[PDB]
RNA sequence: GAGGUAAAGCGAAUGAUUAGAAGUCUUGGGGUUGAAAUGACCUUAACUUAUUCUCAAACUUUAAAUAUGUAAGAAGUCCUUGUUGCUUAAUUGAACGUGGACAAUUGAAUGAAGAGCUUUUAGUGGGCCAUUUUUGGUAAGCAGAACUGGCGAUGCGGGAUGA
RNA sequence: GGGUAAACGGCGGGAGUAACUAUGACUCUCUUAAGGUAGCCAAAUGCCUCGUCAUCUAAUUAGUGACGCGCAUGAAUGGAU
RNA sequence: CCUAAGGGGGACUCAUGGAGAACAGAAAUCUCCAGUAGAACAAAAGGGUAAAAGUCCCCUUGAUUUUGAUUUUCAGUGUGAAUACAAACCAUGAAAGUGUGGCCUAUCGAUCCUUUAGUCCCUCGGAAUUUGAGGCUAGAGGUGCCAGAAAAGUUACCACAGGGAUAACUGGCUUGUGGCAGUCAAGCGUUCAUAGCGACAUUGCUUUUUGAUUCUUCGAUGUCGGCUCUUCCUAUCAUACCGAAGCAGAAUUCGGUAAGCGUUGGAUUGUUCACCCACUAAUAGGGAACGUGAGCUGGGUUUAGACCGUCGUGAGACAGGUUAGUUU
RNA sequence: GGUUGCGGCCAUAUCUAGCAGAAAGCACCGUUCCCCGUUCGAUCAACCGUAGUUAAGCUGCUAAGAGCAAUACCGAGUAGUGUAGUGGGAGACCAUACGCGAAACUAUUGUGCUGCAAUCU
RNA sequence: GGCAGCUCUGCUACCA
């Protein structure tokens, strides 16, 4: 799958109301806080004696995840975000196709 | 069952009178197999009216043992008599609905005589089901 | 190898010709549905007889195969090769299937064999010849019969050859000449298409 | 392994006509439906959007919306002991005008064309339909065909 | 050695297209786009703009489909054209001008918008739609049907776009394909396409023609010869006939030499009739005894 | 209205398939011509043409029976003209209306211990059998489906006996 | 990174070849951490198997002695006496 | 899987065949004619498609935003997928139009938690500011046992609740397989189908084989074999009487009525089976809950001890071998 | 009645091989300055209607034409099928009773009809 | 998913 760096959409900021000029980047996940709640619950139940108190998932199935993209209005700096399907290989702003040529 | 429920056939040895067009046609055609039917005489009528003739008054069956119960049901068809609703039943008339659907169908008794040796084959097979045209009149002289 | 043909006889399942689904399905035994003088003109062989099923069956490739071999034989050995044209009228393309070659688990069978699936008064054998070789002829066919399950009729045929005239009709059209030969078999006149054509291939046509 | 998608069994079907391939005539596009007509519903297999699931496929309904390029059709299909009020949104494609309407509401502009004649002669006119009666006596003429006397044939086999 | 082609199987089988598009003549994808109403407009018609181009003539026509066939509004033909000044070049980029406005007229006066949506009486090129008068009907809408005649920027069939524009019709459109656009600067240059809306490029051809092979010049401008017309005054016969159009853009008929039923009998006499069934038997009896 | 099963068809498409016949080999070999000419001849095999025997659950032009959707009015039909921001070039329509006309043959049959509506809760969620359709299997008092009727849950007369 | 098997344990396949044939001392080839050594055996361990030969008997799927490409014998998971 | 293989528009016509053109030939490229699709359309198969949905070219991001309705599966719940609109904002085209991903039918995922985007809004409750945290709306991180626990073995030391809903006997249905018997008659038999046989086929019987099934029995019908004893069947090995022969005699072979009468002693093996030695008129085949264990015996199998080989890291396994093992 | 433009139904309209076509229309046809598109003004664009032609297109007619369409004392009330019996038959299957009812085949006939506008010997 | 060395080996980490 290659997906152009540029992507001109709707943009939902008042400002806009309009389709403008995105800038497209893959969205990451970011770090887990210590200091979520459910993580500080987390550790309050995991002190002390009992074991794992908490399930462990194992019996992984998917081989790929859903890519998401992450739309920047160049105009009002507003993200959106589009999930694609399921890839495995997911690159931006590749080389387009070229039809016409030999091997 | 349903056909068998619509011409008010309930029972074994229940007898009912149907004015023939297509509707009806094909209506008892389905039935075929189960019930015995043919052509009446005018003989075969009265005699069924006057021993077996119960009247439909209010959901109740009552017997056509006075003018008077006829009158109060069919005046307004202007059928006063028994023989009024013989005549009606017999040339069917422009009120023959009204005057069958009136008598409550005839609950007749099994033939004095027996059936033929197997009844559940057509009359042509040398059953008793179906189509018997005249002789309906000998089975109801056994059977009324 | 081969269950008793009891196995078999009915047909009892949807028919099942060898296609793109079942591929790996052996060869009938009967490869030759014509035998004797197959190459005779249609005037040569004027009577017919047939082997007539009154069964609605399944015969087996080897049944045909054992019948057409026995009444050739018989008629080659009384009569000659060459004073008779046999065919086989049904071309065994049902497949049967054997299954034990666990329990009724994923029991579908695999091919196992060949059957013709007849129906009462459907021809099995056709023998045309002359007229002077009937008793042989039929006698050919009667031990054929043998070879047969269920009940089989020689019927002496009201046509010529095997063509769909009787044999008083296609004289009418001979001496009219309107049938000409085309080997084995022949062509008709026909009143329809192309009139120069029809009258350069008929020339003999005694148009009324 | 079961397959239940939603176009299965449809082989048939969704099959065009035999040498009726291509494009639609365009009489289909200029057809007039309105809320309350009666149409018959058939998948033309060469349109796919709009395209009725194959339970409504010889279905006839009534039309209860109107839109761009389809209409809405009110279907009562069973499901278990009642009907169910089912909504289709079908492209005009896929929709007919029923036949049976135009019969009736002939029948109705008759009725009142002979109603009021029959007032206008003072006299009456019976406009329930009837099933058909049995015929009457006649009398059969046998001057030039005097009865012929068939007899059942002997057995004879044509092969 | 190769097998025939042509067999009965082949025509049993063969499913002929519909009569028109074996003739070449209707793309049914494009017709059915075009004629095709939004459903809940119940009985409202959509109008085309049906204008085609023989080797002689300009035929422009206001149609509106139905099921037994297409129903003509107005039609304005170029061969009216020298009613209103016009003789010669009747299928020029300015004859389509003219073709146009005039059956953007003559649809207006039936209609009854006349003096409201008069359009652009004075026309100097410029892009323009005809826009609706507040407080009042709004203009006729017309859709153009070009048919299979291909889309260049500088065809004629935009000529009869633009004049039926001009003469008060709503026809939806873009410049892009008018002469006098400058797609890599994407703006029209309204003095070419005035240029051209009065025979601007003919009047031009002749005067370079003129002075340079003027053997070709009398073969080519024979009518403006024997006419005394020269370039100058090329302008002023559409310019006129604009005028003239608007006048009066009335249709009137061609008084007819003869009756429908004298055409009818003189051109029966030229018509072969089919054999009778005994006629083609008599005939077929006679080959085969001819035969012998 | 819808359908593609039974049947039928295959000198109709697809796929399978028996036999000859007549042509072309110029883009098949063997032999015989040829001193060598690829230019003939005998042959088999190829194709082509018109025929011929036999077939298809996952083939088909055609195409049932049974089963199946809708309609058979008063919430209808017709006439006139009111509302809207929808729609029309519009005074066009769309939808919903005021007012007027059509009365029990108010628009097929037959039947109707009446129609409609609601709440709440029990048991059950092993089934089996018969006719017909039908799948796997050599078959089975075998395994699995379709429609109906039964047994289960049911005694009574008959089948000696028997869900 | 090194040591250690009287630690747990492990201890190979495919073709050709000698003035008949058979076998293969010999050679080639793949490959291991090493490729089962000394011994022993149809043994309480061998499927095929009631292995083959000898002896014992009139006759022995038993016994004993031999043989050994040993399904799957073998050295202090001790081998042979 | 695809930034096009999505969207719009335009132009063109495909598979293949024939006839022609230097090298060039069966296959290179060019030309004409024929060509209903015999091509292609990402991927299964089916449907669909010809001035297109196919091939090529141009422009693009509608594969966007908001939240409702509907169809399928359906409880008319969820998920997936799809349909027709409303309100925006766009792409494309001269335009009508078309476009809310892929021509259609598959291609996917709750609560809790985390993270991102949006609103920069609400709350942190004695009052504020700034960090931090918590809320609201939409995605993502995943449950494939796919309406979604967090999870290795062994038991031959074993336990419990049950199950004839279910296996290991007999019995019952069936008879493929096993066994036995016919019909036809190409051949064999010096000649000669049928003395004796008999291919290719085809019809049966039996329940002495083994399967198939799972109806009965799991609050138990004592599961191998032998010994002992009685009886029955006949598809007759012997004995009685006979018919046939490729019956000279002798012997033998085929067949009929026949179950009256008999059908053995041993070596090896737990064996059923087998295989030899020997006698004999003959050493036929079977059934009776695969007769027969409150008749026996207990060699085998199949509790617990123990050894070996292979397998396993191990506990242990072996339908492999071996030895000892309460018979009321 | 012919012809053109736009059509409806979508072969009774298609296909093959011949022949004819007055008037108008349509068509082929001529040219390259201009808008435009190509390897190629062949297609597409524009210009002239001027120089020519019915040769082709188009239209009609012909053919025991192919195909298609319709009809039927054609086949055939056959094949199939709903319902029934303590019908036949070891079975496979079959007959009968009350109903519904093909396809192929055969024969005959036909070979576009038509709406709006304009135009014409 | 963090470190680190030679497309990658080693160690450490694990609530959907
Ligand atoms: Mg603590
Ligand atoms: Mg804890
Ligand atoms: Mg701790
Ligand atoms: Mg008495
Ligand atoms: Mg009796
Ligand atoms: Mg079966
Ligand atoms: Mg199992
Ligand atoms: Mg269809
Ligand atoms: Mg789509
Ligand atoms: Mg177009
Ligand atoms: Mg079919
Ligand atoms: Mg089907
Ligand atoms: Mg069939
Ligand atoms: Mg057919
Ligand atoms: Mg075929
Ligand atoms: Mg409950
Ligand atoms: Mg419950
Ligand atoms: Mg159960
Ligand atoms: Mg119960
Ligand atoms: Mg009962
Ligand atoms: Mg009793
Ligand atoms: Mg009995
Ligand atoms: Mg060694
Ligand atoms: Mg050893
Ligand atoms: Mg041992
Ligand atoms: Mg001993
Ligand atoms: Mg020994
Ligand atoms: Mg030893
Ligand atoms: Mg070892
Ligand atoms: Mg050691
Ligand atoms: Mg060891
Ligand atoms: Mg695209
Ligand atoms: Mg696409
Ligand atoms: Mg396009
Ligand atoms: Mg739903
Ligand atoms: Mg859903
Ligand atoms: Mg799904
Ligand atoms: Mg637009
Ligand atoms: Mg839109
Ligand atoms: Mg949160
Ligand atoms: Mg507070
Ligand atoms: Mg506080
Ligand atoms: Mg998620
Ligand atoms: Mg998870
Ligand atoms: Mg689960
Ligand atoms: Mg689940
Ligand atoms: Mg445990
Ligand atoms: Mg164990
Ligand atoms: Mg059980
Ligand atoms: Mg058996
Ligand atoms: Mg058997
Ligand atoms: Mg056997
Ligand atoms: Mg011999
Ligand atoms: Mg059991
Ligand atoms: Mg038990
Ligand atoms: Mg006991
Ligand atoms: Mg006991
Ligand atoms: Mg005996
Ligand atoms: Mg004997
Ligand atoms: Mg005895
Ligand atoms: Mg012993
Ligand atoms: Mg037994
Ligand atoms: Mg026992
Ligand atoms: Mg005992
Ligand atoms: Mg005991
Ligand atoms: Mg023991
Ligand atoms: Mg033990
Ligand atoms: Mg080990
Ligand atoms: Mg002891
Ligand atoms: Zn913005």
């Amino acid at each position: 799958v290659n997906v152009p760096k540029t992507r001109k959409t709707y943009c939902k900021g008042k400002e806009c109301r309009k389709h403008t000029q995105h800038k497209v980047t893959q969205y990451k996940a970011g770090k887990a806080s210590l200091f979520a709640q459910g993580k500080r619950r987390y550790d309050r139940k995991q002190s002390g004696y009992g074991g794992q108190t908490k399930q462990i998932f194992h019996k992984k199935a998917k081989t790929t995840k859903k890519v998401v993209l992450r739309l920047e209005c160049v105009v009002c700096k507003t993200k959106a975000q589009l999930p694609l399907k399921r890839c495995k290989h997911f690159e931006l702003g590749g080389d387009k196709k070229q039809k016409g040529q030999a091997l | 069952r349903k056909v068998l429920q619509l011409l008010r056939l309930t029972q074994i040895n229940a007898g009912v009178f149907v004015r023939l067009t297509k509707a009806t046609s094909e209506l008892i055609k389905l039935a075929e197999p189960y019930v015995a039917y043919g052509y009446p005489s005018l003989s075969t009528i009265r005699q069924l009216v006057y021993k077996r003739g119960f009247g439909k008054v209010n959901k109740q069956r009552i017997a056509l043992s006075d003018n008077a119960i006829i009158e109060a049901n069919l005046g307004k068809f202007n059928i006063l008599s028994i023989e009024d609703l013989i005549h009606e039943i017999y040339t069917v008339g422009p009120n023959f609905k009204q005057v069958s659907n009136f008598l409550w169908p005839f609950k007749l008794s099994n033939p004095n005589g027996g059936f033929r040796a197997r009844k559940f084959q057509h009359f042509i097979q040398g059953g008793d089901t179906g189509n018997r045209e005249q002789f309906i009149n000998a089975l109801v002289k056994q059977m009324n | 190898a081969r269950r008793p043909a009891r196995c078999y006889r009915y047909c009892k399942n949807k028919p099942y010709p060898k296609s793109r689904y079942n591929r790996a399905v052996p060869d009938a035994k009967i490869r030759i549905y014509d035998l004797g003088r197959k190459k005779a003109t249609v005037d040569e062989f004027p009577l017919c007889i047939h082997l007539v099923s009154n069964e609605l069956e399944q015969l087996s490739s080897e049944a045909l195969e054992a019948a057409r071999i026995c009444a050739n034989k018989y008629i080659t050995k009384v009569s000659g090769r060459d004073s008779f044209h046999l065919r086989v009228r049904v071309h065994p393309f049902h497949v049967l299937r054997i299954n034990k070659m666990q329990g009724m688990r994923g029991a579908w069978g695999k091919p196992h064999g060949l059957a013709a699936r007849v129906s009462i008064g459907q021809i099995i054998m056709s023998a045309r010849t002359k007229d002077s070789n009937k008793d042989v002829v039929i006698e050919g066919l009667r031990r054929a019969r043998y070879k047969f399950p269920g009940q089989q009729k020689i019927i002496i045929s009201k046509k010529w050859g095997f063509t769909p005239l009787n044999r008083d009709e296609y004289i009418a059209k001979k001496t009219n000449g309107e049938v000409i030969d085309d080997g084995a078999y022949v062509k008709f006149l026909s009143r329809k298409g192309n009139l120069e054509a029809n009258l350069q291939q008929f020339p003999n046509y005694q148009y009324s | 392994g079961k397959s239940r998608g939603y176009r299965s069994g449809t082989r048939y079907a969704f099959q065009r006509d035999f040498k009726k391939h291509g494009a639609i005539p365009l009489s289909t596009y200029l057809k007039v439906y309105k809320v309350g007509d009666i149409v018959d519903i058939k998948a033309n297999g060469s349109i796919q959007k709009g395209m009725p699931h194959k339970y409504y496929h010889g279905k006839t309904g009534i039309v209860y919306n109107v839109t761009k390029s389809s209409v809405g059709v009110i279907i009562n299909k069973v499901v278990g002991n009642r009907y169910i009020e089912k909504r289709v949104n079908l492209r005009v494609e896929h929709v007919k005008h029923s036949a049976c309407r135009q019969e009736f509401l002939n029948r109705v502009k008759s009725n009142a064309a002979k109603k009021r004649e029959a007032k206008a002669n003072g006299e009456t006119v019976y406009l329930k339909r009837q099933a058909a009666k049995p015929r009457g006596s006649r009398i059969i003429s046998t001057e030039g065909n005097i009865p012929q006397t068939l007899a059942p044939v002997a057995y004879e086999t044509f092969i | 050695m190769q097998k025939e082609f042509r067999t009965s199987a082949y025509h049993s089988r063969f499913q002929t297209p519909f009569r028109r598009r074996q003739e070449g003549k209707t793309d049914y994808y494009q017709r059915k786009r075009l004629v095709t109403q939004h459903k809940a407009k119940y009985n409202s018609p959509k109008y085309r703009l049906v204008v085609r181009f023989t080797n002689k003539d300009i035929i422009a026509q206001i149609v509106s489909a139905h099921i037994t066939g297409d129903v003509v509004f107005t039609a304005a033909y170029a061969h009216e054209l020298p009613r209103y000044g016009i003789k010669y070049g009747l299928t020029n980029w300015s004859a389509a001008y003219a073709v146009g406005l005039l059956v953007a007229r003559r649809a207006l006066q039936k209609l009854g918008l006349d003096e409201t949506y008069t359009g652009v009486e004075e026309v100097e090129g410029e892009f323009e739609l005809t826009e609706a008068v507040e407080d009042g009907p709004r203009p006729f809408k017309v859709f153009l049907d070009i048919g299979l005649q291909r889309t260049t920027t500088g065809a004629r069939v935009f000529g009869v776009l633009k004049g039926a524009s001009d003469g008060g019709l709503y026809v939806p459109h873009s410049p892009n394909r008018f002469p006098g656009w400058d797609i890599e600067a994407e703006e029209l240059d309204a003095e070419l396409l005035r240029k051209y809306i009065f025979g601007g490029h003919v009047a031009e051809y002749m005067e370079e023609l003129l002075d340079d092979d003027e053997e070709k010049y009398k073969s080519i401008f024979k009518n403006y010869i024997e006419e005394e017309i020269e370039s100058e005054d090329v302008e002023e016969i559409y310019a006129n006939a604009h005028e003239a159009i608007r006048a009066d853009p009335s249709f009137k008929p061609t008084e007819k030499k003869f009756t429908k039923e004298q055409y009818k009998a003189e051109s029966k006499k030229y018509r072969q009739q089919k054999l009778t069934r005994a006629e083609r038997q008599a005939k077929v009896a006679k080959k085969i005894a001819e035969f012998k």
